[PDB]
């Protein structure tokens, strides 16, 4: 190791949905459910274009 | 505005407008 | 002599994560109102939004014309035949407020205590009869 | 654990403690038994986790160099797979868009029109 | 606080409107809403 | 009955379509940044030793570590006397 | 005394004035626990550095074999050392010994399970992205067929009508 | 020769760790870490220390994430409290134990 010959491989691990949601003081959990479906019209902002 | 909007109630009439500038 | 840590979770999230998404990102949020989604967003998904809405608003069945349909670009044309009120979207929601009633010959618009009939249409859509009738 | 670096170092600790409980009873009447039995138990254990990470973990041979050139091409092989199934599911989503526009249009017009 | 609030030049008149204002509730029952989603 | 059942088969290819190009830009963003593992195996190995980036060969049962390194190193190390 | 003054000083500058790309940080340093040069292990091997002793065959079950005979040598080492005289200090260095020797065991170890841990996460990998495909491919066919099925019933549905 | 190889980890990976650890949160808002100017603006010219460009001497990590967070005039206006400090530090010491009780 430290400079052996390498081989640039593709690392994908699981990355869904890891602790996201704040805990306090241990006891917490996960809350994404990936709802696409309801998320699809759900952006509260301003209709006036501002952008 | 977002907060509640549990303004029930009733009236939902009124009038809410100004312009006394006339002598009057 | 002391044997070499693993921490399976940590490694595997240090090897190609380069970021901190297993840990709590609630930082400038606790302590801050931040905006949470929706920054930016919005502006290239406003496109399959409209596209959304449009599909919905034909699959819904729509009531007769009554010389009172609309349809444009844009977003849902409520009406706009003679003096007929404006308004859009902002199951489905049902958003209102976008514009109002039109009139000419003054005499000096109505003022805004017409959100009695705002009140009233927010009533008669969160009281799910009838919106379209009503 | 079920890995390799995990039970190595379980056998370590292991072979370490058995080592360090031989040396004390070395350089130190059912109490003797029961430290005896447990000098026993401990020595089968190191015994059965060296054989073990002889055994089940990789030994010297069977190299990862030939296995890091097949994982690059079957790397490879999968993102020219996933590319194919993205641009046949682009095309896909426009047909359905394309298609649902057209069918949304016509169900206005029909009502429009009567 | 100083530009403007509600409106400034909103002068009474045609506020009749109002008058007739006080014929809607009652040409047609607020329907209840009870729901901030 | 047919622009319902168009609806339904469009609403399934959609969310399929959010799904691949969800996977499309995972594996684009692990493509864009990538090193050899030598420096990524060097990175490891010196924060693995020390309780820097996580928890240090050191661990028992409830470890009062926090976020940060430590508070000799902050104090008196090269961290808080960088200038001074 | 602890604030980005000379730093960003220096950096207040419009333009190309400012600081270039950073090399390669080949300087003094305590970055860690190392002088933060690359190419630059911590710990040696058990092959170089010191004399080697065992052959090419690195066989675990000789190993762990030799490691057992030189911790009942040292033990006897100590033991005879406790009962005749103290003047033998031989102990502590068998002692250092064999703690070096482990600690070059454990980074053995860690060096040879890495590799296999990184090709089983990539064989993993392979087949979780042959798996999503996979399964987006049957999505795919599955839209076709509906939308297929959905066109033939909309011209049947002409006809009859 | 200074330029080059005197500051791109002497005072700048220290002085990012030092301006980024969580001990001296608290402890950088009385020299001026936000309220200059040219401090931000000199800050953000010189985030290259744990990009994708300079991944050749990566060593001090969240170097990046105060000068995105912090120096957004948002989150260090706020927090100069007591109870607001100490919530923080509640909330951000529990972040050490991802490994044992993420299940």
């Amino acid at each position: 190791m430290s400079g052996v010959r390498a081989v640039r491989i593709s690392i994908e691990s699981a990355c869904e949905k890891q602790v996201h949601e704040v805990g306090l003081d241990g006891t917490e959990t996960y809350l994404p459910p990936l709802s696409m479906s309801q998320n699809l019209a759900r952006l509260a902002q301003r209709i006036d274009f501002s952008q | 505005y977002y907060k509640f909007p549990k303004k029930k109630d009733v009236e939902f009439l009124p009038p809410q407008l100004p312009s006394d500038k006339f002598k009057d | 002599a002391r044997l070499p840590s693993f921490a399976i979770p940590y490694a595997i999230d240090v090897l190609t994560t380069g970021s901190y998404p297993r840990l709590p990102t609630c930082i400038r949020d606790k302590i801050i109102p931040p905006d949470p989604i929706t920054k930016i967003e919005k502006q290239a998904t406003l496109h399959q939004l409209n596209q959304i809405l449009r599909h919905r608003l034909v699959t819904t069945d729509l009531p007769p014309q009554l010389a009172n349909l609309t349809v444009a670009n844009g977003r849902v044309k409520f009406r706009v035949e003679g003096e007929f009120e404006a308004t859009l979207t902002v199951d489905v929601p049902w958003r209102l407020l976008k514009l109002e009633i039109l009139v000419e010959d003054k005499e000096l618009v109505h003022s805004m205590q017409i959100s009695f009939i705002h009140q009233l249409v927010q009533s008669r859509l969160f009281a799910d009869e009838k919106p379209l009738q009503d | 654990m079920a890995d390799r670096l995990t039970q190595l170092q379980d056998a370590v600790n292991s072979l370490a403690d058995q080592f360090c409980n031989a040396i004390g009873v070395l350089q130190q009447a059912n109490p003797t038994e029961e430290y005896a039995q447990l000098f026993a138990a401990l020595i089968a254990r190191t015994a059965k986790d060296i054989d073990v990470l002889i055994d089940s973990l990789p030994s010297e041979e069977s190299t990862a160099a030939l296995q890091a050139a097949s994982l690059y091409k079957l790397e490879e092989e999968n993102h020219e797979a996933a590319t194919c199934l993205e641009d046949v599911v682009y095309r896909g989503d426009m047909l359905l868009e394309k298609i649902q526009s057209a069918l949304a249009d016509i169900a206005q017009s029909q009502l429009k029109t009567r | 606080k100083a530009k403007r609030k509600e409106e400034p030049s909103s002068i009474f008149q045609r506020q009749r409107v109002d008058a007739l204002l006080l014929d809607l509730r009652q040409k047609f029952p607020p329907k209840f809403v009870q729901l901030k989603p | 009955q047919l622009q319902k059942q168009l609806k339904e088969a469009e609403q399934i290819l959609a969310t399929a379509v959010y799904q691949a190009k969800e996977k499309l830009k995972s594996i684009e963003k692990a493509r864009k940044g990538a090193i050899s593992s030598e420096e990524i195996i060097k990175y490891a190995h010196r924060i693995s030793a020390s309780n820097a980036v996580c928890a240090p060969l050191t661990w028992v049962p409830g470890d009062p570590r926090r976020p940060y390194p430590t508070d000799l190193e902050m104090r008196s190390g090269l961290l808080g006397q960088m200038n001074n | 005394m602890q604030y980005i003054k000379e730093y960003t000083d220096e950096n207040i500058q419009e333009g190309l004035a400012p600081k270039p790309p950073p090399p390669i940080k080949d300087s003094y340093m305590m970055f860690g626990n190392q002088f933060q040069c690359d190419d630059l292990i911590i710990r040696p091997l058990e092959s170089q550095g010191i004399e080697r002793l065992h052959p090419m065959q690195f066989d675990h079950k000789k190993e762990l074999r030799k490691l057992n005979m030189s911790i009942l040598i040292n033990f006897l080492d100590l033991l005879d050392i406790l009962i005749r005289s103290p003047g033998s200090i031989k102990r502590e260095e068998k002692l250092e010994d064999l703690k070096l020797l482990f600690v070059h065991v454990h980074h053995l170890i860690n060096e040879y399970r890495p590799h296999q841990a990184r090709e089983t996460l990539r064989v993993m990998m392979e087949v979780q992205k042959r798996q999503r495909l996979e399964t987006a491919e049957r999505f795919q066919k599955h839209l076709e067929r509906v939308i297929e099925m959905i066109q033939n019933c909309l011209a049947s549905l002409p006809d009859d009508l | 020769d200074d330029a080059g190889n005197r500051l791109r980890f002497q005072l700048e990976l220290e002085f990012v760790q030092c301006l980024a650890n969580p001990n001296y949160l608290n402890f950088l808002a009385q020299r001026g870490y936000f309220k200059d100017k040219a401090f931000v603006n000199y800050l953000k010219y010189l985030l290259y220390w744990k990009d994708p460009e300079y991944a050749k001497y990566l060593k001090y990590p969240q170097c990046l994430h105060m000068l995105e967070l912090l120096q957004y005039e948002h989150f260090r206006k706020e927090l100069v409290n007591a109870q607001c400090a100490k919530f923080i530090d509640e909330q951000q010491i529990l972040h050490w134990q991802h490994y044992s009780r993420k299940r």
